[PDB]
């Protein structure tokens, strides 16, 4: 089906005979494309070396929240770390965190009983989740939890427990009997990373190297974790200085600002299903003509990527 | 005193370019044809509620209005956002301030940042703990009132400060007039032109 | 021909030269042939 | 005054549904001939104008 | 439109998720965008 | 017991009990990359 326009037509029709006519053809042509990557120029490393190694994490009635910002974020080191007994993620899958890139990231951290780790999931119901650490039902983030029975047990009744991300302080306040001989009654340390995916400028971005920028070819791009397959072309769109991206009538992305050089690129999809094949019957000839729908003839090799065909 | 704000107090809802399109958006907006409380800075700066958010404007020839305060108790029990322009640049803090009995500018801490004939318009909102500021400036030729016409306020700065704000006050240079209105959850239809600029709106 | 007009997206935003697979094909008879 | 024709639209249903994603296009093949019969219907409408 | 997916943008789902969950989120967009096209083509056939 | 395969393969090995979490089709982690990854469309049983 990728051989020639008549083969693309025979495969569009699911037929070896083609009757006389003009046929608007489904794509089938081979689509090689090169990756392109872009992120802001920044050199700080994110403080996970503080957050995951602090001498004591907080009690889960009054958990502590750390803002991560303005840094390169090696989530691959966290995900490779032997320290973590479980590493859930929701709205993101952890392998993608090194390609992905965020405005801020919030780490919430505390100690709980090991059986309570199952309650740290989106919109959960239970005697910790419904009372002092509720996650949103639309939470986008990772939950990282491990037994700390070597660190935090003594038991160690200095560890205590009592809406989404709410904090509150007679009180229902209670203590944990953390002793080394306790399997579910162990202390577990936990960190919860919440990702701020808003369309404002990103500041917390994975250690993935920005490529050179390729215009006028079909590329598999990434700008600040916004990906796509498309041709990039520099454009005359008058972005106001606060605007980072541009959208079509469909609200699909039509343009982007490069984060390293503040030029505006239009995006165009590579496919070009705008091909029609003019044929006499295959009983008359295998000769065809091709109509490239509403393109200028000098632009045809660029419209169809004829060097890759 | 009061005055009726016309089509004023509209702002760019997101950091996205759109052009030659009509876009429906739901957000905290100042309603059209709505009463804003009017105060002279010459011949006061009382405390106001913040409600869901604030539209603030000043009509000027003098730069007497120079800053703002936001918080809950405003008495060092908790963080309070202080914003001042020092006549060279903007300076911002969220410290546990113990403010004066009648605050003015002379002619613990966490977050900090550093950067009638005219009308200066600003919007303050505090969604998800992000204190978002929007801005616009224009010439005018009226001492009494806001102009009957449209211009969209564009982002000044965004601060990830997390304060549970419920109260507000302005700051004046002492040894001009200003207007306060409250934002409300509203659907607006916005008219983005070829230059990606919001040129009109429907409440 | 002046009394019928376009103001649509599109239709006019495409026809005045959108790329989400949608296209407008020309009629076979041009208005000069009609 | 009488209507005689309407605008001959064509929608590339793979680029509408899947927007140049190969991952989506492989999932859209599991729906079989829905996409080719949408293109067939709009082609019949367009030729009829 | 989302059609019940985490995002209406097909490239968000592909840049955020791995294949076992990305295919569940994309299938909501495929189902709703295919229903959106079937609704358009049906009403264009009746209008034609 | 009602079913009849062309071949069956038993993959037999030892790991630490905490890492048994990683032996599933959609899973990821150091077992599920550097030494033993299942297909994301795997048909079969995991016994541990």
């Amino acid at each position: 089906c990728a051989l020639d326009p008549l083969s693309e037509t025979k495969c569009t029709l699911k037929s070896f005979t083609v009757e006389k006519g003009i046929y608007q053809t489904s794509n089938f042509r081979v689509q090689p494309t090169e990756s392109i990557v872009r992120f802001p120029n920044i050199t700080n490393l994110c403080p996970f070396g503080e957050v995951f190694n602090a001498t004591r994490f907080a009690s889960v009635y009054a958990w502590n929240r750390k803002r991560i910002s303005n840094c390169v974020a090696d989530y691959s080191v966290l995900y490779n770390s032997a320290s973590f007994s479980t590493f859930k993620c929701y709205g993101v899958c952890p392998t993608k965190l090194n390609d992905l890139c965020f405005t801020n990231v919030y780490a919430d951290s505390f100690v709980i009983r090991g059986d309570e780790v199952r309650q740290i999931a989106p919109g959960q119901t239970g005697k910790i989740a419904d009372y002092n650490y509720k996650l949103p039902d639309d939470f986008t983030g990772c939950v990282i939890a491990w037994n700390s029975n070597n660190l935090d047990s003594k038991g160690n009744y200095n560890y205590l427990y009592r809406k989404p991300f709410e904090r509150d302080i007679y009180f229902p306040l209670q203590s944990y009997g953390f002793q080394p001989t306790n399997v579910g009654y162990q202390p577990y340390r936990v960190v919860v990373l919440s990702f701020e995916l808003l369309h404002a400028p990103a500041t917390v971005c994975g250690p993935k190297k920005s490529t050179n920028l390729v215009k006028n070819k079909c590329v598999n791009f990434n700008f600040n974790g916004l990906t796509g397959t498309g041709v990039l072309t520099e454009s005359n769109k008058k972005f106001l200085p606060f605007q980072q991206f541009g959208r079509d009538i469909a609200d699909t992305t039509d343009a982007v600002r490069d984060p390293q050089t503040l030029e505006i690129l239009d995006i165009t999809p590579c496919s070009f299903g705008g091909v029609s094949v003019i044929t006499p019957g295959t009983n008359t000839s295998n000769q065809v003509a091709v109509l490239y729908q509403d393109v200028n003839c000098t632009e045809v090799p660029v419209a169809i990527h004829a060097d890759q065909l | 005193a009061y005055t009726n704000s016309f089509t004023r107090g509209v702002y760019y809802p997101d950091k996205v370019f759109r052009s030659s399109v009509l876009h429906s958006t739901q957000d905290l907006f100042l309603p059209f044809f709505s009463n804003v409380t009017w105060f002279h800075a010459i011949h006061d700066n009382p405390v106001l509620p913040f409600n869901d958010g604030v539209y603030f404007a000043s009509t000027e020839k003098s730069n007497i209005i120079r800053g703002w305060i936001f918080g809950t108790t405003l008495d060092s029990k908790t963080q309070s956002l202080l914003i001042v322009n020092n006549a060279t640049n903007v300076v911002i803090k969220v410290c546990e301030f113990q403010f004066c009995n009648d605050p003015f500018l002379g002619v613990n801490c966490t977050f900090e940042y550093v950067s009638f004939k005219n009308l200066r318009e600003f919007v303050f909102k505090n969604i998800d703990g992000y204190f978002k500021i929007y801005s616009k400036h224009t010439p005018i030729n009226l001492v009494r009132d806001l102009p009957q016409g449209f211009s969209a306020l564009e982002p000044l700065v965004d601060l990830p400060i997390g304060i549970n704000i419920t109260r507000f006050q302005t700051l004046l240079a002492l040894h001009a007039a200003y207007y306060v209105g409250y934002l409300q959850p509203r659907t607006f239809l916005l008219k983005y032109n070829e230059n990606g600029t919001i040129t009109d709106a429907v409440d | 021909f002046n009394k019928v007009t376009l103001a649509d997206a599109g239709f006019i935003k495409q026809y005045g030269d959108k790329f989400n697979g949608l296209t407008v094909l020309p009629p076979l008879l041009t208005d000069e042939m009609i | 005054i009488l209507p005689v024709s309407m605008t001959k639209t064509s929608v590339d249903c793979t680029m509408y549904i899947c927007g140049d994603s190969t991952e989506c296009s492989n999932l859209l093949l599991q729906y079989g001939s829905f996409c080719t019969q949408l293109n067939r219907a709009l082609t019949g409408i367009a030729v009829e104008q | 439109s989302n059609f019940g997916a985490i995002s209406s943008v097909l490239n968000d789902i592909l840049s955020r998720l791995c294949p076992p969950e990305a295919e569940v989120q994309i299938d909501r967009l495929i189902t709703g965008r295919l229903q959106s096209l079937q609704t358009y083509v049906t009403q264009q056939l009746i209008r034609a």
